[PDB]
């Protein structure tokens, strides 16, 4: 199945954004902040990551610069999954490489499709 | 000039509020619409967890809409104390419990100590002062070191200069020494690279300090940076 | 005075104006949380969809803070393009369409030139001004009248289009006229007390509208009625 | 068949505070002003009345105000259940005659125990 590497500091958005990939039959690897990101990236290769943008330790603006940084992780699509809603940090986040920004409130099926599109 | 007093604050002070209540709506909304799409695939057991985050997500955005009303109050001057003879220790106890689950998702520890024997009465209304500790241990929690394995929040109660003296302490970021003059104003907050993240008004300890001079005591801090804070709450006994 | 009262007025009306969505929010939840056993599907998912639309008003209103805040730091920008207006005018008029039918205001829509009516304008944003007004059209609509509405008038005046927002509402006392426009400002009156709101729309429409080169004014009469301007320069 | 005469503007509100009275066996007759419920004690007296304060065409002050200078109102007890927080509001409904003043957001089932409590 596709691999989904979902990155954010809420537990309570990562558990009801898991839920709905899931449901697509996605698997889903969760980590808390942007250096637990980067980590898990060592142990595998994501189709896909969704990506919050203020995180403690590190946040979503440095995990995107890094992911460009790397050979092996530059081609990995981001969907960014923001509360960040304007048109500059939108701006910012495409420049730093990440394919899609949403924002937050978002629409889960919404979500979903743009998920979709991203992985085929 | 001092036309930012409050001006430049103020448009902060208003985007800072759009943030932190976007953070509960978004998971209102996200679990309201789960829930909706599918019914044909929510056992009862995750129906009943969605619905329990929907009403916890509530009663957060609820929370910060008081703290609005009882900043508004008190510049009004409207909010009034009444005073009874409580436990304090009672007091703490019960909002040690109150923000035991907070703490729990930062792994911070929440701990109670009483320089005295218990039970330490005082003449206070217990509703205000419940609320000046909330305040205290949220802010505990929410300054707290970004990855360390022994965060703590601690509560300390002594009977000092005819008073009660509540103690704050925390093992969090601390507070820079241009920033300890002014983190009791009404829209104030530390900005830095170890604040960024953090959601708030800047209103918390405005109404704190004033809920604290309304019961005719005074409240201040000491810190150091990297290390942590102690705030001081001192209020007379009768 | 300056501000400072009326800084203290906007905190708590941000407080009330949210507090409502948020009520309907958390009894709705709490009320199939407790009553599984009592609701059939039909209400189950009536229950569901008043969370969610609730949830969307919220949403509404703390959008309308963030974007107050982005124009108080020029950083809201503006993208134009060729739009019909008559199709921005219709989907604004169907968008408000249920709002407007829970205070029993009729929504009408006239073009006083032929359409289409294109025009070179940022689609969202003009969309964000004409939702202000009619929203306005409503919730400042005669408390107990058979006949209440808002009515949209498109034209192509001295260059540009002029959009009139008209309504048979409460209308605006001379002395307030001026100052409706400032960020914070809000008539008090017996008849708006119950009504919610910031006073912060009027303010970022005008600086949506002068972004775009154009202006905003307004004609009212208490007792009768308020017919909101806006100037839009062609291109 | 205890009667409740339910007064709110919103229609919103008064269908979850109805649900909950039905799941109880009242009945419940709702107006959506303070004027329209003064018109409905015309056809009937109600074991209790539950009543917002901000309403259009009259408020809940003046409801509660008007409830008092009439024989036959002055003995229906009323619940306030409303946005406002202070302990002004609360202190001035209470004088005007409310029973109980309930704060919003309110929890359903606390609010269904006061309900009780007052019919019996
Ligand atoms: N325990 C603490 N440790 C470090 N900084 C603190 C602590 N408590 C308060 N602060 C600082 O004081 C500021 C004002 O606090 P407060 O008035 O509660 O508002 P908010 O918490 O919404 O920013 C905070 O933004 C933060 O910079
Ligand atoms: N169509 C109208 N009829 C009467 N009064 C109006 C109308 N539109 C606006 N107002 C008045 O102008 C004030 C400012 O409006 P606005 O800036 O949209 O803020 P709000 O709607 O939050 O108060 C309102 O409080 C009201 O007094």
């Amino acid at each position: 199945s596709k691999k989904v590497l979902l990155v954010d500091d809420s537990a309570v958005l990562r558990k009801i954004v898991s839920f709905n990939l899931k449901k697509e039959g996605y698997e889903v690897i969760e980590a808390e902040n942007g250096q637990i990101a980067l980590e898990k990236l060592s142990e595998f290769t994501p189709d896909l990551i969704v990506l919050a943008i203020m995180m403690p330790v590190m946040d979503g603006f440095t995990v995107l610069k890094k992911l460009q940084e790397k050979e092996e992780w530059k081609r990995i699509p981001v969907i960014v999954l923001t509360a960040k809603g304007g048109e500059e940090d939108e701006s910012l986040a495409l420049s730093l490489g990440a394919r899609k920004v949403m924002r937050k409130p978002f629409s889960p099926s919404q979500f979903i499709e743009e998920v979709k599109h991203l992985l085929n | 000039e001092r036309l930012k007093r409050i001006d430049r604050m103020k448009t902060e002070f208003i985007a800072n509020i759009s943030a932190e209540l976007r953070t509960p709506l978004t998971a209102i909304k996200a679990y309201a619409e789960t829930i909706y799409n599918s019914l044909g695939e929510l056992d009862l057991s995750t129906l009943k967890e969605f619905l329990e985050v929907i009403i916890d997500q509530s009663n957060h955005l609820e929370n910060l809409l008081n703290e609005l009303l009882d900043f508004s109050r008190l510049e009004r001057k409207s909010l009034q104390i009444n005073r009874e003879k409580v436990d304090l220790c009672d007091l703490v106890e019960s909002a040690v419990n109150a923000i035991k689950e907070f703490a729990s998702s930062h792994n911070v520890n929440v701990l109670f100590e009483s320089n005295v024997p218990c039970p330490v009465e005082a003449y206070i209304d217990p509703t205000r002062i419940r609320q000046v500790l909330l305040n205290l241990l949220n802010n505990g929690v929410k300054y707290s070191k970004k990855d360390a394995p022994d965060k703590y929040v601690k509560v300390i109660l002594d009977e000092k200069d005819g008073g009660v003296l509540i103690i704050v302490e925390d093992n969090g970021i601390g507070i820079p020494d241009h920033a300890k003059d002014r983190i009791f104003e009404q829209f104030y907050r530390v900005d830095s690279s170890l604040t960024y993240e953090v959601p708030g008004t800047g209103l918390g300890l405005a109404i704190t300090k004033e809920i604290v001079e309304l019961h005719g005591g005074r409240i201040w801090v000491e810190s150091e940076v990297g290390k942590g804070s102690r705030f001081f709450v001192w209020i007379p006994k009768d």
